[PDB]
RNA sequence: GAGCUGGAGAUACGCUUUGACUCGGGGAUGUCCGAAUGGGGAAACCCACCUCGUAAGAGGUAUCCGCAAGGAUGGGAACUCAGGGAACUGAAACAUCUCAGUACCUGAAGGAGAAGAAAGAGAAUUCGAUUCCGUUAGUAGCGGCGAGCGAACCCGGAUCAGCCCAAAUUCAACCCCUCAAGCCGAAGUGGCUGGAAAGCUACACCUCAGAAGGUGAGAGUCCUGUAGGCGAACGAGCGGUUGACUGUAAGGUCGUUGUUCGUGAAACGAUGACUGAAUCCGCGCGGACCACCGCGCAAGGCUAAAUACUCCCAGUGACCGAU
RNA sequence: UGCCGGCAUGAGUAACGAUAAAAGAAGUGAGAAUCUUCUUCGCCGUAAGGACAAGGGUUCCUGGGGAAGGGUCGUCCGCCCAGGGAAAGUCGGGACCUAAGGUGAGGCCGAACGGCGCAGCCGAUGGACAGCAGGUCAAGAUUCCUGCACCGAUCAUGUGGAGUGAUGGAGGGACGCAUUACGCUAUCCAAUGCCAAGCUAUGGCUAUGCUGGUUGGUACGCUCAAGGGCGAUCGGGUCAGA
RNA sequence: UUCUAAACGUUGAAACAUGAUUGCCCGUACCGCAAACCGACACAGGUGUCCGAGUGUCAAUGCACUAAGGCGCGCGAGAGA
């Protein structure tokens, strides 16, 4: 997050993934993960490069044409 | 002892199953004869 | 990429019991061989793996009375780990 | 499909149902057959426009000496 | 299912968050309706109106006791609504401010809020 | 619009009032099969080989026509033909026949193709472009001369409009105009047996808008329609003046299918082998031919409109009632 | 003498299934005859064993409850409920070859559909291992522990000091029937061969009377080749295995 | 393991010894000539493959019984005209 690279071609979002989508799968897991913590906060930052690989292959598409 | 039909259905695969009704161009309409033609599903994909 | 395979635990009672050693079990994809599965479980996390296993375990959901109801498939990968990464604690155990 | 005549054919209708030795004079016939045939030509040829293998017909190279498309044999 | 709702209504009666009003249609008629937050697409309302009494078990869980207040059943709108007096005049009017979240203005008896 | 994403309506988890929640249109991740077609080829599954490259792995492989790319072929519920072809029945059985060119197969495109401007119908010495039904004619004929099929002569409208082989169409501004999200839309209540009764009663207001319906007892003053009218970004859709184009190069014999004509007392579509004559006051026929008239001329097609069709979107009917 | 839906009666009789014996202690609890810990019985054991073949796909388990089913029923199911269980570089597909046959653009022809076929892919059980025995829980095994075979394999140094790329003809893998033995152990059997846990009032013996238990491939030897087939440096195919 | 042409080839391409390295997904659990796979059902039906202890008996897989292993089968008793 956010919309912050809606200007912003440069590979350093390129291992964005890296960040909370490393060891949130280990929080994804059954049991001490978040039954009455929060346990939204898994597959609610999970689109967190998904719909956002959209205006990437529709804007990214920025070769040389 | 034999029955009448037994297992193991490869003539009902290139020749009579799914796509095999090419091979034959008027048994497409065939194979379009339940389906294209009047209600129901299939019978090769239960 | 470096990592887009590792995908969660496999939690069992003889885990940790008979996966003490250094062993786990994995949780991969429908995607078998390997060479992928591995330096996904590689980096700033301070656990290297190697010798990985993969296996399969398919599902079955008969629920209701009639039939209606089944699978899911999925698989997982047990690996190995011989002398070098115990565990200094984590989250497992 | 590289079957019939390129030209125009002649299958696709054609049937019989003639009598036997009764042509109205005496007694009214009865009538005795109604079924199925077709006709076909024959070979030789050179080039016309596409070419693949040779079929032609017969009725089709007598005043077939013209329309070409670009031969010479 | 248990059919109660009262869906059959028809879904463009208005009502929001924070509002005094009365009530009719019987049972009561002596209960102020108010405050709530109502249901859109199939609306539950109860108010202080019907004084149930459905005792709640107590497993070992944390309820143990019963209660006998607040609790479901039925009646939607349609008894006693606008009017910060009480009858006469309907509301749904609307100033030329756009707005619509909450448009304030009502008809000649009625009031901008 | 501001709140919560379809039936085990899913408790919870989480997001609000400058865009969470549902979405109108022009796009996108699009798994095995479908034309899908790398190969295997028994839908969810195994192989080579080149571009990439921190040792891993990323870009793709099939036939036809202007041929050197490409463009196309897929599956279709009723509309025309064409290759298409029997048959139980009837004649009180019963090979010509009625069913008919019908069942089925296969080829095509638009949701329109099919006949449709011609070597023509008629007949008083008239009339032009196909088809449908209206009326005739249910006549003439046909015909184991049997049941039976069945035009033209006079009629309606949709239509009573031009040109094609050798001396118009394509992107767009504007648009009467359609397509879903959607905007408002009318006008008073009390008492009983009782579930608030719209039943008994009482009075006004709303009127171009007073069809179905939900909320415990049929409600115009609770509400969605109806009359009054609106809606952009994308595009079609029936378009109106115009910009980038140039709107005027074969009869015949013998054997037979059809036509209403089972074919014989009859020209006329055309084929099986034989005749490519006429060639212009020459040529096609009036149901064979004689004589005279009538009209049309080798030579290739376009023609939207109605006739006949019924996948979807509102609305509509003296039907059923969840074997 | 219809059709379905329900109630019927044949009626509580015939029948519980191949007539191939079972009693009980005890666990449990709702009572227990058919469960469970178990001494006694007997039927098969070229079987009604275990693995591979087709199949069912949820069988097997940690176990759990009768609504119903297993034609008694039951505290047993593989009924029904969440989870658990078949860990690969060599046992398994393909790619390297193939008989029926199918298919194959061009093509041989057919009224279309198509039939078939040249260059081809398939289609099989089929040609193709270079490890055996132990350590394994609730279920899985030659993938899990140990002494152990490596076919060609990923790079580089050291006798090679120089060879090699196609469909191949090869030798050959390409085996028909039957007989005879000229070979053979595991496995089996001679047990007092090795070591014994130890012996019964039964009557009887303690000793040449006695339960039981003890090798495996990688490897290679005039103590493994029992047995079947003669090997090499010069000249040419008086013209083809494109 | 039977043989190489264009080309490739002189100091390196491959056959050699060796450390290092490989065979991809799927089965590898259940009954299995088996009331669970086909007979309208868990009806006394059903066909392939590998081992196949035993004394006795010309051989004998016919024939008795214990292994290992499968097991009383979808019942129970009486009186048993």
């Amino acid at each position: 997050k956010p919309s912050e690279m809606r200007n912003l071609q440069a590979t350093d979002f390129a291992k964005e993934i890296d960040a909370r989508k490393k060891e949130l799968m280990e929080l994804r897991f059954q049991a001490a993960a978040g039954q009455l913590a929060q346990p939204h906060r898994v597959r609610q930052l999970r689109r967190e490069v998904a719909q956002l690989n959209t205006v990437k292959a529709e804007l990214a598409r920025k070769g040389e044409q | 002892m034999k029955r009448t039909y037994q297992p193991n259905n490869r003539k009902r695969a290139k020749t009579h199953g799914f796509r095999a009704r090419m091979k034959t161009k008027s048994g497409r309409n065939i194979l379009a004869r339940r389906r294209a033609k009047g209600r129901h599903q299939l019978t090769v994909s239960d | 990429s470096h990592y887009d395979i590792l995908q969660a635990p496999v939690i069992s009672e003889k885990a940790y019991s008979a996966m003490e050693r250094g062993v786990y079990s994995f949780w991969v994809s429908p995607k078998a061989t390997k060479t992928e599965i591995k330096d996904a479980i590689q980096q700033a996390f301070g656990v290297r793996v190697i010798g990985i296993s993969t296996m399969n375990v398919p599902g079955k959901r008969k629920r209701v009375g009639r039939f209606i109801g089944q699978r899911n498939d999925r698989k997982k990968a047990i690996v190995r780990l011989a002398e070098g990464q115990s565990i200094e604690a984590l989250a497992g155990q | 499909m590289q079957k019939d005549l390129h030209p125009k054919a002649v299958p696709c209708k054609i049937i019989y149902q003639g009598q036997v030795v009764m042509e109205t004079m005496s007694t009214r016939p009865e009538i005795h057959v109604d079924v199925w045939s077709g006709v076909h030509p024959f070979w030789t040829g050179e080039e016309r426009f596409l070419d693949t293998e040779g079929r032609v017909d017969k009725f089709n190279k007598r005043f077939g000496d013209s329309y070409r498309r670009g031969s010479k044999k | 299912p248990r059919p109660s709702a009262g869906s059959h209504h028809n879904d463009k009666l208005h009502f929001k968050k924070g509002d005094t009003v009365i009530v009719l249609s019987g049972k009561h008629k002596g209960q102020t309706g108010k405050v709530l937050l109502a249901l859109p697409r199939d609306q539950k309302v109860v108010v202080e109106g019907v004084n149930v009494i459905t005792k709640n078990v107590k497993p070992s869980m944390t309820n143990p006791q019963g209660g006998q207040e607040q609790r479901e059943l039925a009646l939607h709108a349609s008894k006693v609504a606008l009017v910060d007096p009480e009858t006469g005049k309907a509301t749904r009017v609307r100033k030329q401010i756009v707005d619509g979240k909450k448009v304030r203005v009502a008809v000649a008896s009625g009031k901008t809020i």
